[PDB]
C-alpha cells in the first residue's frame, strides 16, 4: 500500500476505511510513523518520586526504562542491553542505582551510561569505549503537571503545544485543582482489539453510552444514569466536544463530577468537587472553575486516554492490528482525603479496570469492528463518524479549539482522524505540518 | 517453615500453612468440599442471586488482586503493591450481579458457558473465632462464549466462611492473589 | 431457585440443583467419587473394553450435544436446539471401541496419551427409583498425540449409575451439553 | 507471486503444486478470485422456513445474515453494522423483525435497511441520508430445491447453470425424491488442514476409502465394508466418475443407499430407498431412478461437499492456509418418517460429525498433506491426479460431464483444479469463461 | 484387565489398575489425599526446603520420564524407549532445590507463581510390604511469571510413600511418563 | 530487504543488525541460503545400527526419513508422499522394509523406491511410472565417525572439508577415543528464541558462564565452578577460542573433562579420561591428547551444537524467527563402563535437558534477546561481537584455524556470523566461495 496516496482517511474525517482496524502492514506503518514519532505516556511523578526509582512502561510496541535521576530529572531508556540485546529489567517497578544484565553482566547506570563491564581490564584492556555504549534513550522526555509522556522524536513540538487547545480544558484539573496523582500498579488486560478502538471511543463517543452501558448505568445508580437503555437524551447544554491541529480531544459533560461512580461515592464527591470549584471561581473564573469539576472523556494522541471525575486513565499498548494490551490506573487529586483517594482507586478498578463491569461491555464492540476490519467484504468499506459535521465552530470566544457545542456527535473523531491520516501520509514532522496548516478549516467545512 | 531459610516463602504463605498443619479435622475438610461444591454449581449455571442468598455473607469482603512485578531483592521502593481486580462489599456484588441479570447486558447473549473445577480442599476453625472457619481451595474456571471465544482462569482462594441466618455457612472473605500479572483471558468478569 | 428472579438459570439447571441439595449422604459421595476415579483411569489407559464391561450398563445412553447460539430474548424460533455429538446405545459403544482398538486405526500409532481430571463430584439417589443413583461431576480432558497436538476438552457431566451384573454400578445415562459450540480440539473423539 | 503466470495447475489437472495447500498469499488471493467469485452455500428453507426467521453464515472469511423476507424471498448481507463496524448479529439462528447494532443502537431491517438510529432528530436533524446506509448486500441468492447459495460477484452464472453437469446427477435425490430438508444446528469444528483438502477428497477421492477407513468399515458393518484394508476392489462397473465446466463434481457408487451409515440402519434404508426408486423408475427413467438411490460423493465448488444416501452436507469454512472451520449438517429426505430422519441425523453425526469416526480417519491425511505445502522442499513439488487420465469422455449419450466409467480414479480432481486455476489466473468472469472454452477437451487428452 | 484383549493398554498400566481395584480402603484414600494436598501447598508457596524435609523420604527416586514416539505395531527396534527429564536421589533434588533458593538465579525475580491441582487420588498399601502406600494421583501445574508467560503442565502420577523420621510419611518414589513427546513450556522445570 | 546488499553483519564480523533474530523475510531467507544449502545433524549410527533401523530428522522446517539400507549405508528422504503430500512416517524411530502411506495406501521401500501401489494393475494399467516417483532424497548424506549430517545441496563441500580447522580439534574425542555414541532418545522443547541464539552462545560464549550459570554453578559443584557469579577469572592459558572458513567454532577449556557435571560424578570422569589421554599421548601427541579430554563448545554451523566430556548434544531446530525446537541427546564414549554411560547420560539431561538446571538459566536470554529482534527500536541496532578482535591469529604451528589464545572472547561469534552473512548474500555454494576467499584476514585485521 502506498501511504503517500492511499486516502484511508477522508476529507474532513468524514470516513476512514474499515481496513485500518485490521490491516498489519499499516500496523508496521504506524509504528513508525505513529508511534516512534508522537508523545506517549510513560508514568507519572507520583509512581517514581525519588532518586533511582523507575518503572518500566511501552512505547509502541517498544519497551522504556524511566527512571528519576540524581537531579530531579527523568530520563528513559530501551530496555535493551548493548552488548547482545537481552531485556534488562524483568520487573515493573523498584528503585536502583543501575541495572545489570543477566546475560555477560554488562553494569548500566540509572542515567543509562555503561559503567562496568566484568573483567573489562583483562578481556577488552583498554579497547572498549564504554562512552559510545550508553543504552539507546529516548530524545524527548516532558511533563504535564506530573504526567510524563515520551518522544522518540527530537523534532516533535514541546508537549505542551503537541497538547494544543485540549490543554485549556485539562489545565482545571490538571493543575489549578492542586494537582494530581496516579495510583498504581496498573490493571493490565490484553483485548483482541485495534489500539485505535478504544483510542477513538474516548476521545469522542458519548453515543454510545446509553446503549452499550446500558446495564452498568441501570446496575450502579451512577449520575449518568438517566441514559440508561437510551430513555433520555441529555438536555441541551449537557456537554461539547473539542479536537485540535495534533489530534487529541475530548468530550465535556457538565457538571458530572462524581462520573461512573456508583451512588456510593455520589455524595462526598458532588460536595467534593462542588467545594474546589466554588474556590476555583476566584481563580480562574466560573466556565474554567465549572469545567474542573466536569466530566471529559479525553484522548491525548494517539493512544493515551482517561476520564477526569471518573478518575480512569489508560494506555491502550499496540501488540498487533488485533491486539492490544491495556493499562488502567486511577488519578486522584492529591488534597483529598487518604480515605476518599483509596476507594476512589477502587472504584475506578471497579468500573473500568480488569473486571470493570462498565468496560467490559465495551470489549465486543472493540474487539468485532476491530477483526471486522480483516474481513474481506468489509476491508475497503467506509467507517462512518459524520455526526455533527457542518456544526463545529473554530475560534469561539470561550472554547477554544475545533469544538461542537452539543454533548453527542464525532466532532472529535474527525480531529483525531485528520491527524491520524496526515502522519501516515508524512515521513517527518515537517511533512505532517505541511499537511495540517489548514487543520481546522477542513474540520469545519460546510 | 521458617523462611529465613526458605527464602522464597512469603510472612503470608508461611502463616496460612500453619493453620492446616496442626489440627485436621477429616469431617470439616468434608463439610468445606460440599460447600465450595455447591457454591461452585449455583455459579456455574448462573443462579447468581442464589450464590448471593445462600453463599454470600452480609459482611462479605470479595478481593481480587494484581500484584505488580518488583525484584525478589527490592527493600526501597515502598508505593502500593497491588491493586484491587475485585474488593467488594456485599452491596458491590450486587450490583455486579444485578449487571449479569440484566437484560441490557448485549454481552450475555447468546448465554455464556461456565465450568468450575475445585481442587486441593483444606479447613480449619480459626484458633480464637471458634465459629470462623478458614477454607482453602484452587480453581480453574473455564469461559466459553460466542462460538470460539475460550478463557481459562486458575487461582488459589483464602476463604473465611461463617455460620449466618438459618445457621447456613456463608463467605465471609475471599482473598485471591491472581496469579497471571497480564491478563490474556479479555478481562477477569468471572467469579473466582 | 426461583428462575423468574435469577433470569440467566434453565428450567433444566435448577431441577439438577435440588437433587442434590436435599438428601446429602456423604458415604454416598465418597461411592461416587471411587465410581468415577476408576472409571477415569480405564479409560486413561485406553482399557476401552473394560470400560464397557465394568462401566457401561446394557441400557446406557451416552449423549453430549452441541447447541446451537440463540438469543436469550428468543421466543419464536423453535426449530431443533441441538444436535449429537454422541447419542450411543451399548452397540454403539461397542463399535466406536473397537474402531479404537483397531490395528489398522492409523490415527492411534504412535499410541495417544490420555489424561483425566474429575472434580467437583456430587452424589444423589433418586426420589421414586431407589435403585438409581444420580452423579454430576466435572472433567478436564488432556488428549496428546504425534509430538506436539495437545487437545483439552472440558465439560460437567449429568450421570446415571444402577447396579447390574454381579451388583456392581454401572453408568446407565451420561448427559454432555458440550461448552464450547466450535470445537478447537481437531475433533471430540474422546470419551468425555 | 503473479497469479497470470504460475502454473500451479499443470495441464489437464494432472498435477498441483503443494504449495497451494500452504501459501497464505495464495490463500488471501483465493478470498478474491475464488470465495468472492463463486457460489457459496447459506443454508436451506428448512432452517428458516418462515418470515423473520434468519441464521448467520460464513462465505469466505466474511460472515452473512441470511434471512426470510416477507414476501417468501431470502436476502443475506454482510454481518456488519454501517456505522462503525461493530459485529451485528452474534447468534446462530433466530427469528426479528431487524437487528440492532449493541454500539450506539442503529436498528436495520431484515430488509438491510437502515431503519432507525438513536435520536436522529436531535442528533443528525435531517442530514442523515438512510437510504444510503443499508447493510451491505450479497448480490447473487439463488435456491437448488431448498438449499441457498450466495454469491458477491453479480456477474456469475446462474446458480443452475453453474452446477452444469452435476445438476443432472443431483436432480433425483435433490428433486424427484420429493425433496430433501437439512437438519440442524450443524456441528461446528476447526481442522489444521487447508479448504482444498477436504474439498478434493470428497469430490473424487473413492481411492482412499478401503485404507484410510479400514477400521470404520470394519467396525461399523455399513455397506461399503467389503473395502476395508483394500481387502476386496470393488467389481467392475461398480460406479463412476464426473466433473464439470464450473467445477463440481462427484464420485457415483451405484445403488449404495445405506451408504456410510451402521448395520443397525441399512436394512431400514434399503428397503425405502429400493421402494421409492421403483416409483422413480415411471418417472425419470431406469438409469436416473437407479441414481436416486445410488451413493454420490459431491463437491458443489469450490467448498461444499455432501454424500447422498449417508445423507452428509459440508461446509469446509475457510479461515487461513492450514485452518478450515468445518460445518456439518444431515440431509433427509422429507417424506421419510420422523423418526428414521431422526435416527437419520444421528448416524451422520456419529459418523461424520464432531466425534464422528469415519471423519476421524481422514484428520491426519488432511492436516499433515496441507501443512506439508508450507514446507521448504515441499512447496514446489507435484501432488499428482493422474489416475485414470486418457480414459475420461465428454459427451456420453447416458452420463453427462467429463466422466470417468470407474468407481475409483482421479477425474473429479482433474475438473475441480482445472476450474481451480482458471479462477485463480483470471480477474474476472469473462476471463474465467475465457480460460475455459475448451474445458472439457483439456480434460480428455490422450 | 486381559491385555491381549483389550490391545491398547500396556502391562505396566495394567499392573496397575489390579493394584486399586482390589482392597479399597476408604481412610487410606483420604490420607492419601492430605499428604498429596499438603504437599502440593508446599511445592506452591516455594517452600521447596519444607518440601524436602517434611515430604521427600532419604531413599527416594523422584523420576519423570519422556518416551519415544514408536510404532504401535513395532517389535524389532529394541534401542532405549524412553530419556530421564528427571531421575533423582535426594543429593539431587537438593541441588535443584539450592539452585531454586540461590540469589543470583535471576529467572526467580520477579518471584514466579505456583498453582496446582490434584485430582483422582488412589491409595493402596504394598502386599508384600505393609508400610509401602502406593499412591496414584494426577496434577494441573500452573506456572505464571514475567507478565505473560503462562505454562500448563499436565500428568499421572505413581507415587510409593513410607512412613519416616517421626513417622511421618514421605515420598520414596514418584514416577511419571510425562505424555506430552515435544515440550511447549519452554522446560519442564517444575516439580511434578 | 535485498540479500545481496544488506549489511547484516559488518566487515571482521564485528556486529549484527538485531532484526537477525526476529525478521520473518530473513527466516524464510535463511530456509534456502542457510538450511537448504548446508550440512545438518541427521542421527548416529547407534540409533540406526541395523537394516531396516530409521529415524526421523528435521533438516530446516523440513521433515526426513533416515533408514539403514541392506548395504549398510544411510539414505534419506522427505518424510513425505509422492501421491497427494501425506506426512508418511509419524514416528520418531523404528525398523521397517519400507512406508505405507495411511491415505491411498502407496508402499516405498526403504531405499526410497515406490515399491506399491493399491490395485495397481486395475487403476492405472501400465501407465504409472513408478521409476519416478521415489521419495525425493536428500542429496548428501555423510558420516563423521558415527554422527551423520545430511544436506540438501548436491554442490556442498564433502562434510570433512566443511568442518574445516574445527575437525582438528574434534578428532581427539570423536575418533582417537575409539569412538562415541549417542544415547536417545533426545528429549525435545521448544522455547521462544531465534535457532541464532543458542547457536552463537555454544559456539563461542565463556564470557556468559560465571553469571549466567551463577546458581548452577554455586548448586551443583562442578568443576568449572569457581566461575559462579564472576568470582574469579579463569588463569591466563585456561584454553582458547577458534573459527573456521563454513562457521563451524568452538571454545576449548583445557583439562575440564567433567565438565558441568555435578560433583557426584568428577572423581570418576576425572580418573577416566586422565587414563585414556595418558595412553593417547603416545599416539596423538601431548597436546591432542589433551584436547581430547577439555571441554569443547562447539558449534557445527549452522545449528548442531555440543559440550564435549559435559556429553550434551544439541540441534536447534528452526520453527520461526522466534520460535526453535531444541534437542538434547548425550554423547558418550564406546570404551566406557556401561554403569557410566548410563549415569552421564542422565546427567548430560539433568543439566542440559528439558529439565535442565543449567539450560533452563539461558531460556530468558536467548527468548528476550530474540524477540527484542522485533521491536521497533531495535531492529536496526547492532549486537555487538568485537571482543579479542585485534588479537586473533591464523596458521598457528600448534592450534589451527583463527584462534583467540584465550579462554573468554568472541573469535568464534566472528567466524559464525562471517560465513552467516556470505551464504545469505550468496545463490550458490560457488558464491560463497568468491564471499569468502579472504575469510581469515578478515577476521584476523587490527
Ligand atoms: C467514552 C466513555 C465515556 C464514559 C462516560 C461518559 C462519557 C464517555
Ligand atoms: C469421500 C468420501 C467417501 C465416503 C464413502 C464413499 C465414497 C466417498
Ligand atoms: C556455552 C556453554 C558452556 C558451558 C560450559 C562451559 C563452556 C561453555
Ligand atoms: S547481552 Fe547484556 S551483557 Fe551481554
Ligand atoms: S457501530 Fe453500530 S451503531 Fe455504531
Ligand atoms: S497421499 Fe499417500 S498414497 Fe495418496
Ligand atoms: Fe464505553
Ligand atoms: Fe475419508
Ligand atoms: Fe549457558
Amino acid at each position: 500500500m502506498n501511504y503517500n496516496n492511499k486516502i484511508l482517511v477522508s476529507e474532513s474525517g468524514l470516513s476512514q476505511k474499515h481496513l485500518i482496524h485490521g490491516d498489519e502492514e499499516l500496523f508496521q506503518h504506524e509504528l513508525k510513523t505513529i508511534f516512534a514519532r508522537n508523545w506517549l505516556f510513560l508514568t507519572h511523578d507520583s509512581l517514581i518520586p525519588a532518586p533511582g526509582d523507575y518503572v518500566t512502561a511501552k512505547m509502541g510496541i517498544d519497551e522504556v526504562i524511566v527512571s528519576r535521576q540524581n537531579d530531579g530529572s527523568i530520563r528513559a531508556f530501551l530496555n535493551v542491553c548493548r552488548h547482545r540485546g537481552k531485556t534488562l529489567v524483568s520487573v515493573e517497578a523498584g528503585n536502583a542505582k543501575g541495572f545489570v544484565c543477566s546475560y555477560h553482566g554488562w553494569g548500566f547506570g540509572s542515567n543509562g551510561e555503561l559503567q562496568s563491564v566484568p573483567f573489562e581490564k583483562d578481556l577488552y584492556g583498554e579497547s572498549l569505549n564504554k562512552k559510545c555504549l550508553g543504552l539507546k534513550e529516548v530524545a524527548r522526555v516532558e511533563s504535564f503537571h506530573g504526567f510524563i509522556y515520551g518522544c522518540f522524536d527530537q523534532e516533535a513540538p514541546p508537549l505542551m503545544d503537541y497538547l494544543g487547545d485540549a490543554a485549556w480544558y485539562l489545565e482545571p484539573m490538571f493543575k489549578h485543582s492542586g494537582g494530581l496523582e496516579l495510583v498504581g500498579p496498573p490493571g493490565k488486560v490484553v483485548i483482541k482489539a485495534n489500539w485505535k478502538a478504544p483510542a477513538e471511543n474516548f476521545v469522542g463517543d458519548a453515543y454510545h453510552v446509553g446503549w452499550t452501558h446500558a446495564s452498568s448505568l441501570r446496575s450502579g445508580e451512577s449520575i449518568f444514569s438517566s441514559l440508561a437503555g437510551n430513555a433520555a437524551l441529555p438536555p441541551e447544554g449537557a456537554g461539547l466536544q473539542m479536537t485540535s491541529k495534533y489530534g487529541s480531544g475530548m468530550g465535556v459533560l457538565w457538571d458530572g463530577y462524581s462520573g461512573v461512580h456508583s451512588a456510593d461515592l455520589v455524595p462526598e464527591l458532588m460536595a467534593f468537587g462542588g467545594a474546589k470549584q466554588e474556590r476555583l471561581n476566584k481563580e480562574i473564573g466560573d466556565v474554567r472553575a465549572r469545567i474542573y469539576r466536569s466530566h471529559l472523556n479525553c484522548t491525548v494522541f494517539p493512544n493515551n486516554s482517561m476520564l477526569t471525575c471518573s478518575g480512569v486513565f489508560k494506555v491502550w499498548n499496540p501488540i498487533d492490528a488485533n491486539t492490544t494490551e491495556v493499562w488502567t490506573y486511577a488519578i486522584v487529586e492529591k488534597d483529598m482525603p487518604e480515605d476518599l483517594k483509596r476507594r476512589l482507586a477502587d472504584s475506578v478498578q471497579r468500573t473500568f479496570g480488569p473486571a470493570g463491569f462498565w468496560e467490559s461491555d465495551d470489549n465486543d464492540n472493540m474487539e468485532t469492528a476491530s477483526q471486522n476490519g480483516k474481513k474481506y467484504q468489509s476491508r475497503d468499506s467506509d467507517l462512518l463518524s459524520n455526526l455533527g459535521f457542518g456544526e463545529d465552530v473554530y475560534g469561539d470566544a470561550v472554547y477554544p479549539g475545533v469544538v461542537g457545542k452539543s454533548a453527542i456527535g464525532e466532532t472529535s473523531y474527525r480531529g483525531f482522524y485528520r491527524a491520524y491520516q496526515a502522519h501516515v501520509s508524512s515521513s517527518n514532522w515537517a511533512e505532517f505540518e505541511h499537511a495540517s496548516s489548514t487543520w481546522h478549516t477542513e474540520l469545519t467545512k460546510t | 517453615i521458617n523462611i529465613q531459610e526458605d527464602k522464597l516463602v512469603s510472612a503470608h504463605d508461611a502463616e496460612e500453612i500453619l493453620r492446616f498443619f496442626n489440627c485436621h479435622d477429616s469431617a470439616l475438610q468434608q463439610e468445606a468440599t460440599t460447600l465450595l461444591t455447591q457454591e461452585a454449581h449455583l455459579l456455574d449455571i448462573q443462579a447468581y442471586r442464589a450464590w448471593l442468598e445462600h453463599c454470600v455473607g452480609s459482611e462479605v469482603q470479595y478481593q481480587v488482586i494484581s500484584r505488580e512485578l518488583r525484584a525478589a531483592s527490592e527493600r526501597r521502593y515502598k508505593l502500593n503493591e497491588a491493586m484491587n481486580v475485585y474488593n467488594e462489599n456485599f452491596q458491590q456484588l450486587k450490583v455486579r450481579v444485578e449487571h449479569q441479570l440484566d437484560p441490557q447486558n448485549w454481552g450475555n447473549s447468546p448465554k455464556l458457558r461456565f465450568t468450575r473445577f475445585i481442587t486441593n480442599v483444606q479447613a480449619a476453625m480459626d484458633v480464637n473465632d471458634k465459629e470462623l472457619l478458614h477454607i482453602r481451595s484452587n480453581v480453574i474456571l473455564h469461559r466459553a462464549r460466542r462460538g470460539n471465544q475460550v478463557d481459562v482462569f486458575y487461582a488459589a482462594r483464602e476463604d473465611k466462611w461463617k455460620r449466618g441466618e438459618g445457621g447456613v455457612r456463608k463467605l465471609v472473605q475471599r482473598f485471591v492473589d491472581y496469579p497471571e500479572r497480564i491478563l490474556q483471558t479479555h478481562n477477569l468478569m468471572v467469579f473466582l
